[PDB]
């Protein structure tokens, strides 16, 4: 029965300030409590404020010193404003019902990314990870994603893995692949890590070899 | 002030029956509802329970919650496991004009073969201790089902600093695959007379090791 | 397997009137010399259908994925017969199985597989002088194609491989239509020598054929043969040319039609019913002529637009801050009791309260309890350490539970809490409250015990005065301000919620809407429920009076419950329409008459008409309409 729609600005860089929308339909907000959540990527829900029936608001006591949320009724619409936005504040974030204060939330909206970040299209920097014959290459401080990968121009496919990329603390990603061949092989031919790295349109087949 | 707890994972074989935990500490879980949220992947989450017994139309009946003021834990209980129950669980609950979540638990059902994590670890790069770091990489790899958590050390001591790191994915072969980083400088490379990263997943340890 | 067509300069597709066109034989079924009336999907008459081109000028060709709908009519004025086919499913990406027509002069190939169909498709078609033949150089329609599950040719189309020119000479046209599994399709082909568009004349498309597919069909895509001329490059920056094609869409919906079969079993000609007056006429007296007259031919009737429920003002408020802020709270060994009866309850004043630090109900959500009826609530209440607000609850044990207090393992009542050390604690502790620690055996669901004599711990069989193993029953609370949590004091409520056979007099509060006049409306008045339009009222009830009914002893009047005004209730149900014709020999022009509703037009006694002039001049009847008033066709 009752929908909600939200939207807003999903892309942010730190000390600007969020604002997201929520909008209700086939529903009013009068008689219930009407609540913002947010989820960091592969964490736990948070909870950040409320208003209640009639429209008073109660926020969580870890952001209430940077928060904001009030509603129209004329455009069935509610929001959230918060301020001062770090990497942190990185994250989902849902509008939720609630029938009564200690009630379910009953039904959610479709839920919206954000993401703030400081970074901006930037090449990788390329290594070696010697052999320990396992051996391989590192990806490291890069951005945003994609990256490509392949060893020895194609040449070689021999236990190959590419992990995931990690989001690192300098808002750039790292990313690692490793080939895996016997204990003869160290160094054998053209041991190399064919990066291309399309969003600053450039390619390095940079060196990888034995200790 | 009152908070929630639940284990990370849990699992069992299809068809079989589990409990997820949810323990209330620093007050008492009994004194106001408790709710079960399920969220599968990439979607807002769902009630599977909305009062501490209560069940929401249309839910499974293989679903049931339970709570109990001498543990001072609630506890959720699916019977008959199947394929599409494999998703995260949050309790929740009412405080003092907060509401409050666990931390979530992974439910996967049991469709694959255990497998512990093959460990791979490497020196950090020699062009990179040239330009002064020293980013060595533990990387894990075919575990199920995907619940590892990781532990550098440096010579044999644990070390936090410089430590960055993956959620686990589920690799090709549908086990699944994490990395870690440890970036340090070429200094500290050499002060470090080893390097090691410790895993863990599902009560099994494992480590792989390097050195200067 | 797949490429790519340039991203074009392009127009707007254009519309064009369906006029007569798109009937199909229904049935497999010979009928001659009469009128059948059938309800089927059919492009209704005199609809805009989208017009589309292929044309190279510019580069305007108009092949994008259309949907499905209920069914397709399409036609072609003919060219290079440049549509090949068309492709027809729901995902159309391998993952989904999805239809295949192509209609090539080699095999008219009808596959359904499980086609990765491309970003563009199409069929690479160039003129291989090589061998003095035009030819498919790609299958530019699929990457690949799996798990086909079906597959048929039918003999070569009226459709070629050459750059050829039909020149619009030809008007081919078709009706797609799936059904239960069952793929239909229909086709016709007639010469035409005008210009471009649909021609006015009827003609019915005979079934082609039926394909038992299964498969889900949501949405269709023409495919076209591109020229790939020797003046072109051969690649898709620009190595490709369109032609100068023509093509129509229409759909199908639910109509009844009237067709007319004629002495060879050919259909000859239709009327779709749901059209105009006249049509629903000709429909009614399933005859494609109609005689001077009046015709009673539907019914009119109007509904309601809104709901409203209206009851007695809200007053009679339960005593619930007597009980939650009373000054003074009992023991726990002598707890309190009060009844409540013959008010509204309302509960929401409690249950969305931040102040308490429990609320919880059994055998009842606080989401039904505003909407629900006793006979009786009880409110019992009393003070107990923070510690054992635990122990008031179903199947609980320990001293409170089992000495003091002791609820039902059935219970269907409310248990609230809150701390008070402001009301109840005090330096040295508030020793005022106070509970049994010792008894002979647990309380029965709501039993007290307040009675006060020495607890003989078994042996030494005691002479009534206290010593050892000869215990005072009852014990005094240290409510100090500084105690930690667990010995702070609470004050506590348990509501008690009871039906017996005695009438409910305990209930939640009534909403009322806003009331709403002169529109035809659902309505509940007090529970007095039906549809009508309100109106106030002449009428004088006496003063317990609440509705009024007619001589037939059914409801007209009623008393609004907030104001006490009187209201007249009318029905909005209205009938009858009737169309007024000259003869279909004379004229194809109609007048209408509604029976009896308050609408050139014309009010009358006999109810509104509509679309014909009033005029002053009185004649003879020519066609009687109602009350001396009559209608004729003149200059």
């Amino acid at each position: 029965q009752v929908q909600l729609q939200q939207w807003g600005a999903g892309l942010l860089k730190p000390s600007e300030t969020l604002s997201l929308t929520c909008a209700v339909y086939g529903g009013s907000f009068s008689g219930y409590y009407w609540s913002w959540i947010r989820q960091p990527p592969g964490k736990g829900l948070e909870w950040i404020g409320e208003i209640n029936h009639s429209g008073s608001t109660n926020y969580n006591p870890s952001l209430k010193s940077r928060v904001t949320i009030s509603v129209d009724t004329s455009k069935n619409q509610f929001s959230l404003k918060l301020s001062s936005v770090t990497a942190a504040d990185t994250a989902v974030y849902y509008c939720a019902r609630r029938w009564w204060l200690r009630g379910a939330f009953d039904i959610w909206g479709q839920g919206t990314t954000v993401t703030v970040s400081s970074a901006s299209t930037k090449g990788p920097s390329v290594f070696p990870l010697a052999p320990s014959a396992a051996l391989g290459c590192l990806v490291k401080d890069y951005f945003p994603e994609p990256v490509t990968v392949s060893w020895n121009s194609g040449a070689l496919t021999s236990g190959v893995h590419t992990f995931p990329a990690v989001l690192q603390s300098s808002g750039l990603y790292s990313l690692s692949s490793v080939v895996t061949v016997p204990s003869s092989s160290l160094g054998t031919q053209t041991y190399i890590c064919n990066v291309n790295h399309k969003p600053s349109n450039t390619k390095v087949d940079k060196r990888v070899e034995p200790k | 002030n009152f908070m929630l707890t639940q284990p990370h994972s849990v699992s069992a074989s299809p068809g079989k029956t589990v409990t997820i935990p949810c323990t209330g500490s620093s007050g008492n879980i009994a004194s106001n509802y408790v709710q079960w949220y399920q969220q599968r992947p990439g979607s807002a989450p769902t009630t599977v329970i909305y009062e501490d017994n209560q069940r929401p139309s249309g839910v499974p009946d293989r679903f049931s919650g339970s709570i109990d003021s001498s543990s001072n834990s609630a506890s959720l209980t699916i019977s008959g496991l199947k394929t599409e129950d494999e998703a995260d669980y949050y309790c929740q609950s009412y405080d003092n004009n907060i509401q409050v979540f666990g931390g979530g638990t992974k439910l996967t059902v049991l469709g694959q073969p255990k497998a512990a994590p093959s460990v791979t670890l490497f020196p950090p790069s020699s062009e990179e201790l040239q330009a002064n770091k020293a980013t060595l990489v533990c990387l894990i790899s075919d575990f199920y089902p995907g619940a590892v958590t990781v532990a550098w050390k440096a010579d044999s001591s644990p070390v936090k600093a410089g430590v960055e790191t993956t959620t686990p994915s589920k690799q090709s072969n549908n086990k699944y695959a994490a990395s870690s980083y440890l970036s340090l400088t070429p200094e500290q490379w050499k002060s470090h007379r080893s390097y090691s990263c410790q895993v863990t997943h599902e009560g099994s340890t494992v480590e792989k090791t390097v050195a200067p | 397997q797949c490429v790519n067509l340039t991203t074009r300069t392009q127009l707007p597709p254009a519309y064009t009137n369906s006029f007569t066109r798109g009937v199909y034989y229904p049935d497999k079924v010979f009928r001659s010399s009469v009128l059948h009336s059938t309800q089927d999907l059919f492009l209704p008459f005199f609809s805009n259908v989208t017009w589309f081109h292929a044309i190279h000028v510019t580069k305007r060709f108009d092949n994008p994925v259309l949907p499905f709908n209920d069914g397709v009519y399409f036609a072609s004025t003919e060219k290079s017969n440049i549509i090949r086919g068309w492709i027809f499913g729901t995902t159309l990406d391998s993952k989904t199985q999805s239809l295949l027509i192509v209609n090539n002069a080699t095999n008219v190939v009808i596959k359904v597989c499980e086609f990765q169909f491309c970003n563009d498709p199409f069929l690479g078609v160039y003129y291989h002088k090589n061998n003095k033949s035009w030819m498919e150089s790609e299958f530019r329609v699929y990457s690949s194609a799996n798990n086909c599950t079906f597959e048929y040719v039918s003999q070569p189309f009226l459709m070629d491989l050459e750059g050829k020119q039909g020149n619009f000479k030809n008007l081919r046209e078709f009706v797609f239509k799936n059904i239960d599994g069952y793929f239909k399709i229909y086709s016709k082909h007639t010469p035409i020598n005008l210009v471009r568009d649909l021609p006015q004349g009827f003609s019915a498309l005979e079934p082609l054929v039926d394909l038992p597919i299964g498969i889900n069909i949501t949405r269709f895509q023409t495919l076209l043969a591109l020229h790939r001329s020797y003046l072109t490059p051969g690649d898709s920056s620009s190595g490709w040319t369109a032609g100068a094609a023509a093509y129509y869409v229409g759909y199908l919906q639910p109509r009844t039609f009237l067709l007319k079969y004629n002495e060879n079993g050919t259909i000859t000609d239709a009327v779709d019913c749901a059209l105009d007056p006249l049509s629903e006429t000709k429909c009614t007296l399933k005859s494609f002529t109609v005689e001077k007259g009046i015709y009673q031919t539907s019914n009119f009737r109007v509904q309601p637009t809104e709901s409203i429920v209206r009851f007695p003002n809200i007053t009679n408020l339960c005593p619930f801050g007597e009980v939650f802020n009373a000054t003074r709270f009992a023991s726990v060994y002598a707890w309190n009791r009060k009844r409540i009866s013959n008010c509204v309850a309302d509960y929401s004043v409690l249950y969305n309260s931040a102040s308490f630090s429990t609320f919880k109900c059994y055998g009842v959500s606080p989401t039904k309890l505003n909407d629900l009826c006793f006979t009786n609530v009880y409110a019992d209440s009393f003070v107990i350490r923070g510690d054992e607000v635990r122990q008031i609850a179903p199947g609980q044990t320990g001293k409170i539970a089992d000495y003091n207090y002791k609820l039902p393992d059935d219970f269907t009542g409310c248990v609230i809490a809150w701390n008070s050390n402001n009301l109840d604690s005090k330096v040295g502790g508030n020793y005022n409250y106070l509970y049994r620690l010792f008894r002979k055996s647990n309380l029965k669901p709501f039993e007290r015990d307040i009675s006060t004599e020495i607890y003989q711990a078994g042996s030494t069989p005691c002479n009534g005065v206290e010593g050892f193993n000869c215990y005072f029953p009852l014990q005094s609370y240290g409510f100090q301000p500084t105690n930690g949590v667990g010995y702070q004091p609470y004050r506590v409520v348990v509501l008690s919620f009871e039906l017996l056979h005695a009438p409910a007099t305990v209930c939640g509060p009534k909403k009322s809407t806003n009331l709403v006049k002169n529109k035809c409306v659902n309505f509940n008045f007090n529970g007095l429920t039906g549809t009508g339009v309100l109106t106030e009222s002449n009428k004088k009830f006496l003063p317990f009076q609440q509705f009024g009914r007619d001589i037939a002893d059914t409801t007209d009047a009623v008393r609004d419950p907030q104001t006490l005004e009187i209201l007249d209730i009318t029905p909005c149900s209205f009938g009858g329409v009737s169309v007024i014709t000259p003869g279909t020999n004379t004229s194809n022009q109609v007048a209408v008459l509604y029976q009896d509703v308050n609408c050139n037009v014309f009010q009358t006694r006999a109810g509104c008409l509509i679309g014909a002039e009033h005029v002053n001049n009185s004649y003879e009847c020519d066609i009687p309409i109602g009350a001396g008033i009559c209608a004729s066709y003149q200059t």
